RNA sequence: GGAAGUCGGCAAAAUGCCACUGUCCCUAUCUACUAUCUAGCGAAACCACAGCCUGGGGAACGGGCCAGGCAAAAUCAGCGGGGCUUGUGGCAGUCAAGCGGCGACAUUGCUUUCCUAUCAUACCGAAGCAGAAUUCGGUAAGCGUUGGACCCACUAAUAGGGACUACUGAUGAAG
RNA sequence: AUCAGAAGAAAAGGUGUUAGUUCAUCUAGACAGCAGGACGGUGGCCAUGGAAGUCGGAAUCCGCUAAGGAGUGUGUAA
């Protein structure tokens, strides 16, 4: 009766909040900027959320929700903001950004290794030898098991008597060439933790201080 | 031996005829049986491309051996030409006015010792100890007395239906002065001489004989050497 | 049984014409031609 | 079981033996007549009685003979013609009489031994028949 | 091949090269294919995929209801039973069991017909038996002698469908 | 006519057309 | 070849289960006569008027009406022609899209030519479809759908159904 | 409209079109499109050769939350 695009549906019943759940946010990046002190401003990067995990085991709250949006419930303008030259801080309050309560030391030096994310540059040239596939670079004393692994790579690999055989050699990476989706799963097969997980502890803002410094 | 069949028949006895000098073929029909014949005899004896009659059955329409080959009256002059021309001299072509045309189903013959089907005229077995230079039995195998077609014969051994009497395998042996065994071939088929075609060095049999028959083969007619 | 009607008789019934098949049909004529 | 293990193909030739036809045993398997009842090969031909030729087959009864061979309706190949019938080579062929032999459906015949003269046609298409014949015109 | 001898090929030398993009395709295409089969067939195949899809529509319908809930001649023309007997009763038209429901069981009951009770269609109806729309008839109730009243059209379905008079 | 019959409707579906539109309104009536 | 034709030894043939036979497969040829043409003789029945076809005209739709297709003198000989309906039962309860108590599907209880709606041949899609063989479905009526008493074989298959003028040849006046 | 148009099947269906009616989010970035996360107790419990959310029976709970359903499908013997 009318050319429309049909939508999927499916049984979750997990359907977000949406305004709810930006108040509840909103709610919440108060209550942080109500928190006892530390005043970092740091939530998430291209880690998994293991890391956060991990992170926040270590604290007694690491949080930002959606970006921008604690900054507007809080106000750019030092009117709104409850805070003292919040101007200038919304201005770098952006991203994945959240206060916590447990430090400097731990983050500055505490950076684990994790899986690369699409855009970066690889860390090295990784080359995939021809052959039966090495998941871990022939690090194995990286089976040859990968029956479906075969169909789902869509890369030159062919199936010979159910063992994966890349029939040319295929480059995986090469450094300096930015990391794309496909190069990014295909690497996701294999060991590759070609990132670091950062921190950014330019400034606090103390309740006597008020000294967000921009370091 | 080998398994080999003519289109796709097993009887390879009907459609083909070989002797320790020559090689006789059907016309016109698969050339891949030509080819058989001429990878294990090619280069040693000659391998006619021929017909009797007009009908690619030659292998029961004529009889010979090392030295003569017979042919029915039925053959044409052309036909007859064209044996000569491609046979060579030692081998002796003559055209037999016989009672009973197929010489394949009535006779088979050896270098020495010929069995033929006892109701052949007199002339016929003169001019075949002439021709054949063998000595002439008008004898019967199994009590059938179609000799050429139930009686598979070379120079070292022969074949004849499993039914026929172990007296009377010792008799035609004895007469024969050769090995001879109560065989079958082409699972069940009991044409012998239909069905395997021997030389005194090579042998051949249809596709469809089985492993056992074709070691029977191998042991009576001592190919392995 | 495929019909002589059919677009793939047709189509290979083409090449046959596209061979020496009448090649001994486009120089035949050129026998009488020189004649 | 028709036009089953005849080697190669039968030019087409005369209809001699239209069914419900009789014609003499030509082996030595036991058997005197033979009753023709159907015919393998024929299309539908509207008011056509199916009928036979040299080297063909027909399903048979043999009317006269050992009751074990009677009493089963089987093939057999006609082995013999008394209607004329022109070879391709041009010349043209008659028997006396009309003859059949009896003939398992594989092709194999059920007989030892074959009376008289055959068919030229018929030695030609089935090698069985050429193993176990006599003479052949 | 022995047992599962396709799955083994799969296993030791791959699906087609292209199974998946057909397959999406295929997964794709449908609801163009579902909309030009629906507008452009015509006939008895049209009118099963109208039912057809009507039965789907409603289901999907219901199973998404579900959901939001979750979250929240001198002879008988018509069947007989068994001077008087004038007419010509066939044993084709004779019948003898009828398929009696309980009213307040709510179960039909297979049940001989011990016999006709009144026929509302006429009194010599009742006397030869012949079932008919709203005739009494009594059968035993000794698995369950009571009356009942027919439900069913015997002449029609040929079924004696009848409703128990308790 | 270009298509599987007739669009002309012959004076007898002219006819018991309208009668039968007619019994059509007597029966919502009744 | 010798009852396969036909409900069938109807009629001939064989003489004055066997055997014979053109009943049939399958007709062919030959003879006489009618037949046609020529010279002569020469009716009657019948006749409102006439004679191309499709659809429609309340019916009876027709040869006249309407809308079309069309339509070129005179003749000779054969042949007689003249908005239904379908593939899915009946009783009872339960929902319940909803409307105004019903309530839709679902659930539970028991008992010659033409048509395509294609059998075969062509192609196609699906199926644990390995090969072969096969099943179901789609396009498709170009082309076939047999021979003998429900049967018994052949066959690729032996699918289901509807129903004076014209026709066929032969001359022919004329721009 | 691949046979459009100039009360009987009829109720229903159409990724045909055009208007309306009633609800939804939306520069706290709407829909879609993309990159990434889509977790850790835990392979929860009976069930079994092998069942790890996805052969199968009840809950189906929790820590981080901005989110990870004792799991939406494909799939793997697992």
């Amino acid at each position: 009766p009318k050319s429309r695009r049909s939508k999927v549906l499916t049984l979750a019943q997990t359907e977000k909040k949406g305004h709810e759940g930006k108040a509840a946010l909103f709610s919440g990046v108060q209550q942080s900027l109500d928190s006892f002190d530390y005043m970092w401003i740091f939530d998430v990067t291209n880690m998994r959320n293991t890391y956060l995990k991990r992170i926040r085991d270590d604290w007694k709250r690491i949080f930002m929700g959606k970006t921008k949006v604690m900054a507007k419930a809080l106000g750019h303008t030092p009117e709104e903001e409850h805070a003292e030259n919040v101007s200038k801080l919304t201005k770098l309050l952006h991203g994945a950004v959240g206060l916590l309560f447990t430090v400097i030391g731990y983050f500055e030096s505490f950076v684990q290794n994790d899986f690369a994310r699409a855009g970066a540059v690889a860390p090295f040239t990784h080359v995939i030898p021809a052959g039966p596939v090495y998941s871990r670079a022939g690090q194995i004393p990286l089976t040859h098991t990968l029956e479906p692994q075969v169909r789902q790579l869509g890369m030159p690999t062919v199936l010979k008597n159910g063992v994966v055989t890349l029939l040319a050699d295929f480059p995986l990476c090469t450094e300096g060439q930015q990391l794309d989706s496909r190069q990014t799963r295909l690497l996701k097969l294999f060991g590759i933790t070609a990132a670091e997980f950062k921190v950014g502890l330019l400034g606090y803002y103390s309740k006597k201080g008020a000294s967000v410094e921009f370091l | 031996a080998l398994r080999a069949q003519f289109e796709n028949s097993n009887e390879i006895g009907v459609f083909s005829n070989l002797t320790n000098s020559y090689a006789l073929v059907a016309l016109g029909g698969s050339e891949n049986f030509y080819s058989v014949f001429e990878a294990e005899l090619g280069d040693v004896v000659p391998v006619v491309h021929t017909t009797i009659g007009g009908t690619r059955i030659i292998g029961r329409l004529t009889c010979g051996n090392r030295k003569g080959l017979l042919v029915p009256s039925s053959t044409t002059d052309n036909e007859l030409q064209h044996l000569r021309n491609s046979l060579p001299d030692p081998v002796k072509i003559q055209r037999v006015d016989e009672r009973l045309s197929a010489l394949g189903n009535i006779v088979a013959c050896n270098d020495y010792v010929a069995l033929v089907h006892p109701d052949i005229e007199r002339e016929t077995e003169e001019i075949i100890a002439d021709v054949l230079d063998v000595e002439v039995f008008r004898q019967t195998v199994a009590g059938n007395v179609l000799t050429g077609s139930y009686c598979a014969l070379s120079n070292q051994g022969a074949l004849v239906h499993p039914r026929t009497s172990i007296q009377e395998q010792d008799e035609l042996s004895s007469l024969l002065q050769v090995p001879l065994v109560a065989g079958t071939i082409n699972r069940g088929s009991d044409v012998i001489g239909a069905g395997l075609v021997v030389n005194d060095w090579c042998a051949f049999a249809g596709l469809d004989t089985t492993a056992t028959e074709l070691a029977v083969c191998e042991s009576i007619f001592k190919l392995q050497d | 049984t495929s019909g002589p009607r059919d677009n793939n008789r047709n189509k290979w019934a083409k090449k046959h014409l596209k061979k020496g098949k009448r090649a001994k049909n486009s120089n035949f004529s050129k026998f009488l031609k020189k004649k | 079981r028709g036009r089953g293990a005849a080697s190669g193909t039968k030019y087409r030739m005369t209809l001699g033996l239209p069914v419900q036809a009789i014609m003499n045993c030509a082996d030595n398997s036991g058997a005197k007549n033979l009753y023709i009842v159907s015919v393998f090969g024929t299309g539908a031909r509207l008011n056509r009685l199916p009928a036979a030729s040299c080297g063909d087959m027909v399903l048979a009864t043999v009317k006269k003979g050992k009751p074990d061979l009677r009493k089963k309706i089987m093939p057999a190949i006609v082995v013999r013609q008394r209607k004329a019938w022109r070879r391709k080579d041009g010349v043209y062929l008659y028997f006396e009489d009309n003859a059949g032999v009896i003939v398992n459906p594989k092709g194999e015949m059920k007989g030892s031994a074959i009376t008289g003269p055959v068919a030229k046609e018929c030695a030609d298409l089935w090698p069985r028949i050429a193993s176990n014949a006599g003479t052949v015109v | 091949p022995q047992n599962e001898y396709i799955e083994e090929s799969i296993r030791k030398h791959g699906r087609r090269f292209d199974h998946e993009e057909r397959k999406r395709k295929k997964a794709a295409r449908e609801a163009h294919d579902a909309s030009l089969y629906a507008q452009k067939t015509r006939g008895i195949k049209a009118k099963l995929y109208q039912e057809k899809r009507r039965k789907e529509k409603i289901q999907m319908k219901k199973t998404i209801k579900q959901h939001e809930e979750r979250n929240a001649k001198r002879m008988i023309t018509k069947a007989t039973f068994v001077k008087y007997e004038r007419f010509i009763r066939p044993m084709a038209l004779r019948q003898k069991k009828a398929n009696v429901t309980h009213k307040e069981l709510g179960v039909t009951m297979q049940l001989p017909i011990i016999g006709v009770k009144k026929n509302p269609q006429s009194p010599t109806y009742t006397q030869l038996g012949v079932l008919t729309k709203g005739t009494v008839i009594e059968v035993n109730v000794s698995e369950l002698g009571k009356y009942a009243q027919i439900t069913n059209n015997p002449e029609l379905d040929g079924c004696v469908n009848a409703l128990l008079l308790t | 006519s270009l298509k599987k019959k007739s669009k002309r409707r012959t004076t007898r579906l002219r006819s018991r057309i309208e009668k039968k539109a007619a019994e059509s309104k007597r029966k919502q009536k009744r």
